[PDB]
């Protein structure tokens, strides 16, 4: 988070990280349809809100823990998110107009090799992070 | 002038086992949709990526149990209904050319994901489908021959009824491209995919 | 006027292998039906398509049963 | 709650208290959309409202007691 | 009921009943909006403009089924 954080301070833009554990469905990241009191637009749009300009710095939270108990996967949806072009496809729930994530910066965080999706290992080279050593924990410790 | 913003001939077709073009339908002149088709080993359940319509989904069932009815006629696996999801990429999604376009490539190209074989270029088709193999009739097919004209592609592929269709518009335009008459979505396979299994 | 866009009185469909034509009352006049079923090696599940209500897998169900008093 | 309110007596400042039992909405929490007679702030917006200055110590009963329902 | 009507025969009250089994709001035993004439206050109020004495005994029947589903 720290480093993502950094590559922001490389770049001056806003930050922002959200979770994608916590997720089973598609209408949570998207909207609901307007068919009942209280239709909103899901997590990314509102997520969108929370950012000041259409270029920030986004840290996603978790992508190799999600759910979905339904058709399809929203990992898919991450890919077309992931592209700039699919953007311009991207499919909404609620809204009608498939919103434009060109400038929006993308990085990602998560845990795993093992579980991260299939419709998202291509475009993506996982580098493993190692731990921290003895001497690596007190130079840390002493310095920061 | 400087950059182009088009494209030359065919070269994202580039004859594949993901993707397959086709041939697309505006009111404003037409175009034309290399859709992406890939097998991944999963559960078998559907997916569906474009801001699609249900009606690809139901077509995907219908030539999805057209290849259960002939795996062995293209040595396809027996089991991928439990065992494949499938995310089958079409661009921009429910056509306002309400429902189909080119339901036989978008079969021709979830076949060549089940099949891991390369596709052929140079070919552009479009048509309706349904359950039996039975390519349906299309209306008005100038707007696709007009673009796949403006593609460049040479041979274009079209259902059995619409031969009659033929005898109406600029032939100058028509000899011009090659015609394979077919009248089912298998005789695209095997005139569209590079191997015959 | 053209192409013929019709058969002359109807007069061949290359007989049924596996569909059937259905009359009906569309309120703008009625129109046949040609119901298409597709039988793969499957599971024992249902598959209902072409926009129906319940009805018609009630009265599937029930057809499904009078064949099922009716296989051998 | 004696603990909450002894520490008040020492800090020398108001104690008060809201539950956090039953609540569904994001908008209970939140404001109501002012946008007609009838928009509420949240109880917490109440419950800062009773108290008169802008320094409280406030208890939140039973956090793990409100659920992830509609409006947020 | 009569058990307390028996007590309030025996302590000079004037006994009364209102109901709630049945509101879903701070609305309605609750004032309204006084900003137009059907702001009219609560049950218990009604009472307190029936009872002519301050110390009356109200009766309060069924709290185990009083809602709340409005917000308030």
């Amino acid at each position: 988070t720290s480093l993502g954080r950094s590559i922001a301070r490389s770049m001056n833009r806003k930050f922002h990280r959200i979770s994608l554990g916590g997720v089973r469905d598609e209408a949570e990241i998207r909207g609901h349809r307007r068919t009942y009191i209280g239709a909103m637009p899901g997590k990314l749009i509102h997520a969108m809100k929370q950012v000041g300009v259409i270029n920030p710095v986004i840290l996603l939270d978790e992508i190799d823990k999600m759910s979905s108990d339904w058709r399809g996967d929203p990992a898919s949806a991450m890919l077309e998110v992931l592209d700039p072009e699919q953007n311009n496809t991207f499919t909404d729930h609620y809204l009608d107009v498939p919103y434009d994530l060109s400038k929006v910066f993308f990085i990602t965080t998560a845990n795993t090799l093992q579980t991260i999706p299939r419709p998202l290992l291509d475009r993506m080279e996982v580098i493993e992070i190692p731990g921290y050593t003895n001497m690596e924990k007190q130079a840390i410790a002493r310095q920061y | 002038l400087g950059i182009p913003r088009y494209r030359p001939d065919k070269a994202e077709t580039e004859p594949q086992v993901g993707t397959a073009q086709g041939l697309a339908w505006t009111p404003v002149g037409g175009t034309l949709l290399t859709i992406e088709v890939a097998a991944v080993p999963g559960s078998g359940k559907l997916s569906l990526t474009g801001q699609l319509g249900e009606v690809m989904k139901e077509s995907a069932q219908a030539a999805l149990t057209y290849l259960r009815a002939h795996t062995q006629d293209y040595g396809l696996p027996e089991d991928f209904y439990n065992k494949v999801d499938l995310h089958v990429h079409v661009p921009d999604g429910a056509t306002p050319k309400d429902g189909p376009s080119a339901g036989i490539t978008m079969a021709t190209a979830i076949a060549s994901a089940l099949s891991r074989r390369p596709a052929r270029m140079d070919i552009a088709m479009t048509g309706e489908v349904s359950l039996r193999g039975k390519v349906m009739p299309i209306g008005g097919v100038k707007e696709k021959l007009l673009a796949a004209h403006q593609a460049g592609i040479h041979k274009i592929v079209l259902p059995k009824d619409n031969e009659a269709q033929l005898e109406e518009l600029p032939k100058e335009v028509l000899e011009g491209l090659e015609i394979k008459l077919v009248e089912d979505v298998g005789e695209v396979l095997e005139y569209l995919l590079l191997p015959e299994p």
